[PDB]
C-alpha cells in the first residue's frame, strides 16, 4: 500500500515529479510539488502509526 | 447505377453465445507475470451474438447499427467477406468510411458515397478464363470531398465461389473513440461448423486510422457469385456460397487480466458477471478459499 | 549514500520535416466563431521559440505547461483552431470562465494543456463600410460541451409559443452578425485568435522539438531522455519479449523499467543507481577517536 | 407579462424575460408615459434624440 500510494495525483497534473518540473516553471510548479508532498507525508505517518 | 436485388426469403437470425471470446491489448505497456485491472469497453462474457447465414436465398447485408463498438467474428474458407462500409446515412449527404479487400484496389476511402439499396461486390464467372474481378464495383456514384484516401497496397487474394467445411476464424474488433478508427484483429485456425468455438484469444492492435467522422450504422461488403446457370440480371442472378458471420456490441466493463512471463494474455475474469468473480476481481487472484468476503455496498 | 550520475544522453526521432505552422497562422481567409475549423499536425519538427518571438501578438497565455520549455517536450497530433472574435470575448476563450462565446460557441476543457494566441487584424480585416461576413450564435437551448461545434441554424422558440418555422413573434434567428468598422472603439475592433491543443503521449510520439541526439551509453549512471521520458539509471540490454506495438514496459509497482530506443529500435533495461543507509561503529568518544563505517546492503 | 405578451416591443436589457423569475430583486421602480410610435426607437438604452 505504501509503495501503490506513489501513483496518486492527490489533486496535481501528475503524480510523476519529472514531469512536472519538465513542463512548468519554478513558481507554478511548487504548487503541485507542495500537494504531492502533504500526500506522501500523509501516507508515511499513517504506515508508521 | 442502382439495382434492386430480390427474391430474398428473409428469416429472423439465429442467436448463439459468445463464451469468454472478444479480449483484446487495451495498451501498448508491457507486462509480465502480473494481474492487472483495466476497465474499458469489452465484450460481455456468456453474451448473446445474433448469427447471419450467407448460404431457399438466405442471403442477408443488413444495415447493422454501430453501438459503442462492434465485435466482428467470420469463420468461412473461400474469403466470401471483403470489407465493411461505415457512416451515418449512406446517402452522399456525409462523410462514410470504406474498407474493401481486392487485387485490383483497397481502397480505404473515407469520401462522400451515394451507397446504393444494396451495396454489393459481384464476383462473376468470366468467359474468357477463370478470371474474378467485380461486376458492379460502382457501389457509389461520386467522391464529392477525399479526406483521407490512405490506399495501403492492394491486398492479394485468391476470389472463387466455393462452399466447404470452414477452416480458420477472422475475429475484427472496430471502436471510434476521440476520432480515431481503431482496428484489433486476430486469426486462428479452427474446423467446425457450428457456433463460435470456445476458447480465450487476445486481439493485437492491427490500425489506428484517425479519420474522425460521424459513425452510427454498418454493412459488410459480401461476394455475389455470378454463374452460367443464373441469368446474369442483377436481382437474382447469382450463386449461394458457404460463409457465416457473427456481431456483437461492447460495453462498458471492468476487467482482470492475466500476463504470462512472454507477455501474452492468458486470461480474463468479467467482475459483474457472477458474486463470485466481484470476489476474484476485490481479492485480485483467480482462486478464492473458504469463508465470506465483503465485495460492495 | 548515493551514485551521482556521470553524464547525459537524449534520444529523438530522425524527422527531417517542419511543421507547417506558416499557414495556419496566417492565411487569406479565418472562418466564424461559431463555426471554426480544426487543423490536424503531426509528424513534423516544431519550433515554438519562433512563434513567440515572430510579432507582437495581443497576447500569448499557455495553460498546464510554459511556452520556455516547449521547445523541448515531445506530443502527438498538435491540433490547431482558428477563428475572428470581438476583442471584449478574448477573456472568455481561457478555459474555466464563463460568457456569451463560451456558453454558446467554442469551449476549453477545464483540464485544459496548451497554449491560446491573439493578435490585432484591424489593420486589414476591418472594412470602412462593414464586415458583415462573421456571424455568431446568440440563442441556443443549452450549454455547449467543451469541444463541440454547432453548425444547425434553427428559429429559437422562447415561451410557451410555438415558432412553426414562422420567425414572427417571439421568435429569432440564432446567428447575430457583426459590425467591425474602423470607426470603431478598440474593444470592438476584431482579433485573431489561434488556439494549440497538446495531448500527452502514450501511444508513439512524431511532433518533437528540434533537439540534438547524442550517441548511446550503456553500463552506466547516466541521465536520459528518452521522447520526453527523464530520468537516471543504467541502460543494459535486456531480453524481455516486447511485441511490435509495444514501447515501453511496467513492473508491478508500475514504474518504467523497460524502453524501446526510436532510432535503433532495441530494447533496453532501466536499472536505478545504487544506494544505501550509512552508519558509522564507535568505541566511545572517551576511550578512542577511531571509527568504523558500514555501508547498508 | 411576457407570455401572450400582444406587445409591441418586449425588450430586456440585461437579463432574460424567461429567467427573471428565479433571481429576486427589491425595489423595483415601474416607470411610464406616452410617447409616438415614431419614438419608440428613441427608448433605448444607449440612443439618442
Ligand atoms: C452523428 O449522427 C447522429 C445520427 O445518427 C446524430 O444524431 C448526431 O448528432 C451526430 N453527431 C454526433 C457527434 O453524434
Ligand atoms: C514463453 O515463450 C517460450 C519461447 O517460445 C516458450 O518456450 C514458453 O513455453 C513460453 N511460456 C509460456 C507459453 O507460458
Ligand atoms: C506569415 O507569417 C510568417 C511567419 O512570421 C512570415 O514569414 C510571412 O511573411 C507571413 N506571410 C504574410 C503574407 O504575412
Ligand atoms: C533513422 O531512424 C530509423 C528508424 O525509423 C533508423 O532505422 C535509421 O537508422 C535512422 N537513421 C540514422 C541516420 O540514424
Amino acid at each position: 500500500t505504501l509503495v501503490k500510494q506513489l501513483s496518486s495525483n492527490f489533486g496535481a497534473i501528475s503524480s510523476v515529479l519529472n514531469d512536472i518540473l519538465s513542463r512548468l516553471d519554478p513558481p507554478e510548479a511548487e504548487v503541485q510539488i507542495d500537494r504531492l508532498i502533504t500526500g506522501r507525508l500523509q501516507s508515511l505517518q499513517t504506515y508508521v502509526t | 447505377q442502382c439495382v434492386n436485388l430480390t427474391t430474398r426469403t428473409q428469416l429472423p437470425p439465429a442467436y448463439t453465445n459468445s463464451f469468454t471470446r472478444g479480449v483484446y491489448y487495451p495498451d501498448k505497456v508491457f507486462r509480465s507475470s502480473v494481474l492487472h485491472s483495466t476497465q474499458d469497453l469489452f465484450l460481455p462474457f456468456f453474451s448473446n451474438v445474433t448469427w447471419f447465414h450467407a448460404i431457399t436465398k438466405r442471403f442477408d447485408n443488413p444495415v447493422l447499427p454501430f453501438n459503442d463498438g462492434v465485435y466482428f467474428a467470420s469463420t468461412e474458407k473461400s474469403n466470401i467477406i471483403r470489407g465493411w462500409i461505415f457512416g451515418t446515412t449512406l446517402d452522399s449527404k456525409t462523410q462514410s468510411l470504406l474498407i474493401v479487400n481486392n487485387a485490383t484496389n483497397v481502397v480505404i476511402k473515407v469520401c462522400e458515397f451515394q451507397f446504393c439499396n444494396d451495396p454489393f461486390l459481384g464476383v462473376y464467372y468470366h468467359k474468357n478464363n477463370k478470371s474474378w474481378m467485380e461486376s458492379e464495383f460502382r457501389v457509389y456514384s461520386s467522391a464529392n470531398n477525399c479526406t483521407f484516401e490512405y490506399v495501403s497496397q492492394p491486398f492479394l487474394m485468391d476470389l472463387e465461389g466455393k462452399q466447404g467445411n470452414f477452416k480458420n476464424l477472422r475475429e475484427f474488433v472496430f471502436k471510434n473513440i476521440d476520432g480515431y478508427f481503431k482496428i484489433y484483429s486476430k486469426h486462428t485456425p479452427i474446423n467446425l461448423v457450428r457456433d463460435l468455438p470456445q476458447g480465450f484469444s487476445a486481439l493485437e492492435p492491427l490500425v489506428d486510422l484517425p479519420i474522425g467522422i460521424n459513425i452510427t450504422r454498418f454493412q459488410t461488403l459480401l461476394a455475389l457469385h455470378r454463374s452460367y446457370l443464373t441469368p446474369g440480371d442483377s436481382s437474382s442472378g447469382w450463386t449461394a456460397g458457404a460463409a457465416a458471420y457473427y456481431v456483437g456490441y461492447l460495453q462498458p466493463r471492468t476487467f482482470l487480466l492475466k500476463y504470462n512471463e512472454n507477455g501474452t494474455i492468458t486470461d480474463a475474469v468479467d467482475c459483474a458477471l457472477d458474486p463470485l468473480s466481484e470476489t476474484k476481481c476485490t481479492l485480485k487472484s483467480f482462486t478464492v478459499e473458504k469463508g465470506i468476503y465483503q465485495t460492495s455496498n | 549514500f548515493r551514485v551521482q550520475p556521470t553524464e547525459s544522453i537524449v534520444r529523438f526521432p530522425n524527422i527531417t520535416n517542419l511543421c507547417p505552422f506558416g499557414e495556419v497562422f496566417n492565411a487569406t481567409r479565418f472562418a466564424s466563431v461559431y463555426a471554426w475549423n480544426r487543423k490536424r499536425i503531426s509528424n513534423c519538427v516544431a519550433d515554438y521559440s519562433v512563434l513567440y518571438n515572430s510579432a507582437s501578438f495581443s497576447t500569448f497565455k499557455c495553460y498546464g505547461v510554459s511556452p520556455t520549455k516547449l521547445n523541448d517536450l515531445c506530443f502527438t497530433n498538435v491540433y490547431a483552431d482558428s477563428f475572428v472574435i470581438r476583442g471584449d470575448e478574448v477573456r472568455q476563450i481561457a478555459p474555466g470562465q464563463t460568457g456569451k462565446i463560451a456558453d454558446y460557441n467554442y469551449k476549453l476543457p477545464d483540464d485544459f494543456t496548451g497554449c491560446v494566441i491573439a493578435w490585432n487584424s484591424n489593420n486589414l480585416d476591418s472594412k470602412v463600410g462593414g464586415n458583415y461576413n462573421y456571424l455568431f450564435r446568440l440563442f441556443r437551448k443549452s450549454n455547449l460541451k467543451p469541444f463541440e461545434r454547432d453548425i444547425s441554424t434553427e428559429i429559437y422558440q422562447a415561451g410557451s409559443t410555438p415558432c412553426n418555422g414562422v420567425e414572427g413573434f417571439n421568435c429569432y434567428f440564432p446567428l447575430q452578425s457583426y459590425g467591425f468598422q474602423p470607426t470603431n472603439g478598440v474593444g470592438y475592433q476584431p482579433y485573431r485568435v489561434v488556439v494549440l491543443s497538446f495531448e500527452l503521449l502514450h501511444a508513439p510520439a512524431t511532433v518533437c522539438g528540434p533537439k540534438k541526439s547524442t550517441n548511446l551509453v550503456k553500463n552506466k549512471c547516466v541521465n536520459f531522455n528518452f521522447n520526453g521520458l527523464t530520468g537516471t539509471g543504467v541502460l543494459t540490454e535486456s531480453n524481455k519479449k516486447f511485441l511490435p506495438f509495444q514501447q515501453f514496459g511496467r513492473d508491478i509497482a508500475d514504474t518504467t523499467d523497460a524502453v524501446r530506443d526510436p532510432q535503433t529500435l532495441e530494447i533496453l533495461d532501466i536499472t536505478p543507481c545504487s544506494f544505501g543507509g550509512v552508519s558509522v561503529i564507535t568505541p566511545g568518544t572517551n576511550t578512542s577517536n577511531q571509527v568504523a563505517v558500514l555501508y547498508q546492503g
